[PDB]
């Protein structure tokens, strides 16, 4: 039964009730309440997927057996000194983060590291969809195979901004395949890139 | 009860009954504010009658290095397409093409807290080009670069348009989103093929070999 002061947000419930009056008594009188329940399934909801812990001064990130954590130091109010920590995935991520780190860029670190790790469920699931949808096999998330031919499937970074685009090679030919993912999308083309050559 | 910030100031995260199911009110607050780092969040706007949702998007500036304010994004429980979310109040930069988003991914037919975490990220990503791209402009401040400083001039909002001195001499820029390629330079008012390769690895590795 706690009534906010959050003051930007109370800004903007006002404004636009305001901005559409503007068209020719609009104002709320009334606080929101808060209620930590919701607000918390909200924050579930939002890291779906994977959980956020913390030991002090550290705080972990995990999605299953996958541990980013991120020790970082605040001398009032700012930020000084980030350092991090990952296991299997130094390689995959480390562009990104070499930037982050370097920077002592802290939400670009997390946001990438999310995102990485939604880039990785969605060609996992994307290989399922492919495997069982045709002749192909599997070599780990990286690779399928159809007899002489290999697809691999993995990230690439611009390195500024934490959102990875997805690369689909193969051994050669490349311009075939790439174009058919593009035309047909990556599913459909990649099945197509399996008859031609 | 009022330990709980607007900003996400960096404080909140450190130093030192059961709410949430955590331990206290502090400790909670540790997590909220931990979690909210990714720099997108949901969170909702509560009342006795109904519940908004909505979408917390908060840039890292490292200049002073703190978050910015948190931009909101607020969606309306629907009627007339009756268990779903609508657009509601939002403020962001005119530049985002907000209304875009939502189109290209829920088809307004389906909004699904896994279709909605996949519309901020739409968004935010917009967010982060265009400010990333603006404060490459301004880390650069006071650097030199082949022995001669640098100082900035003028960039407008979004930042397709600069103008620095380098030393001396008045470098002018045009860039093309999202290629953050440089499209034109003039170089002390003349045209400038040189500079003009990319908005990054290109402005300062391409500036010491030719000019
Ligand atoms: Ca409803």
């Amino acid at each position: 039964s706690v009534q906010l002061d959050d003051k930007l947000l109370l800004k903007l419930l006002r404004r636009n009730d305001n901005a559409v009056s503007d068209s020719s008594n609009p104002l709320p009188r009334v606080l929101p309440s808060l209620n930590i329940e919701q607000r918390k399934k909200y924050l579930d909801i939002t890291l779906n997927d994977v959980t956020v812990t913390c030991e002090k001064d550290m705080i972990l990130l995990r999605k299953g057996s996958f541990t980013a954590s991120f020790r970082i130091a605040v001398e009032n109010e700012s930020i000084r000194s980030m350092a991090i920590d990952l296991n299997a995935f130094e390689v995959e991520l480390q562009p990104i983060i070499q930037y982050a780190e370097d920077t002592q860029n802290v939400n670009v670190a997390m946001m990438a590291v999310v995102q990485f790790l939604r880039i990785k469920e969605l060609h996992e699931q994307m290989i399922s969809k492919i495997v069982e949808a045709s002749k192909f096999i599997r070599a780990s998330n990286n690779t399928i195979t159809l007899n002489d031919l290999e697809v691999s499937f993995h990230c690439y970074w611009n390195l500024p901004s934490p959102y990875p685009e997805t690369l689909i090679l193969t051994n050669k030919v490349q311009k075939i395949l790439d174009f058919l993912i593009y035309q047909y999308g990556i599913q459909l083309g990649v099945i197509k890139y399996g008859s031609t050559i | 009860k009022q330990f709980l910030s607007e900003n996400i100031n960096f404080s909140n995260l450190m130093r030192k009954n059961e709410v949430a199911g955590f331990k206290s009110i502090t400790d909670f607050v540790q997590w909220e504010n931990s979690v909210r780092l990714i720099g997108v969040s949901l969170f909702p706007v509560n009342y006795d009658n109904i519940e908004f949702m909505g979408i917390r998007l908060e840039l890292f500036d490292e200049l002073s290095l703190k978050y910015d304010p948190p931009f909101y994004v607020i969606l309306k429980p629907s009627v007339k397409r009756l268990g779903i979310w609508e657009l509601f109040k939002h403020n962001l930069p005119k530049y985002i093409n907000i209304h875009q988003h939502w189109q290209l991914i829920t088809k307004d037919t389906d909004t699904s807290d896994s279709n909605i975490m996949k519309f901020a990220n739409l968004c935010y990503k917009d967010l982060l080009k265009v400010h990333s791209r603006v404060q490459f402009f301004r880390k650069l401040e006071g650097n030199y670069v082949n022995d001669k400083q640098y100082s900035l001039l003028h960039i407008d909002n979004m930042g397709l348009n600069v103008s620095f001195r380098l030393g001396a001499d008045i470098i002018k820029i045009k860039v093309d989103d999202g290629d953050d390629e440089i499209i034109d330079c003039t170089f002390n008012g003349e045209k400038n093929i040189s500079l003009l390769g990319s908005i990054y690895g290109i402005t300062n590795r391409f500036q010491s070999i030719i000019m």
